[PDB]
Formats: structure tokens, sequence, C-alpha cells
């Protein structure tokens, strides 16, 4: 299949398919401490705030 | 999928996984689903012949 | 034939077909996109009037 | 990333080759085969003169 006959291809696709979704996933939820978890960006969380 | 890590700018490369393509495979069984019938001439034009 | 074509030697072309339906919607960065700014510096200043 | 190539995806080209060197060798059938007589009787009828 296409996908497999250009490995780099789909890589890119595929990594580049979730860094949009990692993107999206922590301008929600980023403390803003550049971690494994919430990548550096403060995202809305730290931004505005967990709680009241 | 192929899970995104994160590192500081002027950090380690530090590779992480891929994702997984598998080649799903089915088959056109060997299996029919048939259905014959034995007929004798007699039957078929005698029925037609003297079919109400 | 019954023996005369091994598994091994017949292709089985695929359809060309790769099946990836994961989350893709990121609607949160799809507001706020096509407006990104970037910058050649790495810094955001900006001011603001707080009293 | 062998992972986005499972191998029961790729499907390898084939040497268009048959090991098919077997014994094929017939030369008591080959000499006196271009003189085989196709007969449209079942029988060869002939004469010996035995004395």
């Amino acid at each position: 299949i296409s996908a497999v006959r250009d490995p780099v291809g789909t890589a890119i696709a595929d990594a580049f398919d979730v860094l949009s979704k990692k993107i999206n996933s922590v301008l929600y939820t980023a403390s803003g401490v550049a971690d494994a978890t919430n990548y550096g960006i403060f995202g809305l969380d730290a931004a505005a705030g967990t709680t009241v | 999928q192929g899970v995104v890590g994160g590192r500081t700018r002027t950090g380690a490369l530090a590779n992480d996984t891929q994702g997984t393509i598998k080649g799903a495979s089915l088959s056109v069984p060997d299996y029919y689903i048939k259905h014959q019938f034995d007929v004798g001439k007699d039957e078929i034009v005698n029925s037609d012949a003297t079919g109400k | 034939l019954t023996n005369l074509t091994p598994t091994e030697l017949l292709a089985n072309k695929a359809v060309d077909y790769l099946a990836n339906s994961f989350l893709v919607e990121t609607p949160m960065l799809g507001l706020l996109a096509n407006r990104v700014i970037n910058q050649k510096q790495k810094a955001i200043e900006w001011g603001a009037k707080v009293a």
C-alpha cells in the first residue's frame, strides 16, 4: 500500500497529525512548566486558572 | 499512533516511539452460499403444460 | 494448483487503503491557527492597563 | 521505525524463475520419437520371415 511504500512519508504524516493533536491538547491544560507534560506552553488553565 | 515527546531547544534528541501500521487481511472464503435443485425435464415441461 | 501455487508465491496485492482515522480534530488549535504569529524574537511583550 | 512497515504488508518481488530442473532427458524416447507412427487403427500387423 502507499503507506508502506513510503514509511518516511507516513511517519511525517503520523507525527505531524499527532503534533497538531498534542498542540491542541496542551492549549487547554499546560501549567506553563517546560516539562514533558505541560510542554512549556501556558495554554488556558495556566493562563486563566483552574478553580475560582 | 506515534506519541510525541518534548525536549528543550538545547536538549537531547531522545528518539521516541512510532505508530504501528499492520496488514489487515480478510479473504473471500472458499465457502459458497449455495442452493441447487435437480428437476427432471419431465417436471419442467409437464408443469409448464399443466400448470394452474 | 492444489499444490502448484504455494502461499509464498502468491503476491496478494492489497487495496491501496491505509486506515488511520485517528483523533485529528484540533478545533481549539483550529481557532487562532491561521493567525499564528511567528516572531523572530523569543519574547512577547504587551501592555495591560490594570487600574 | 520498523513498525510502520509490517512484514505482512511488504510484497517481496520474486525472481521470475522456477527451479524446474528435473529429469527431462529422454534419449530412448528421443531417438525413435520423430518417427512415431500415428495410426488410425489399433493394431500393427507385419510379416516376419521366421525360417
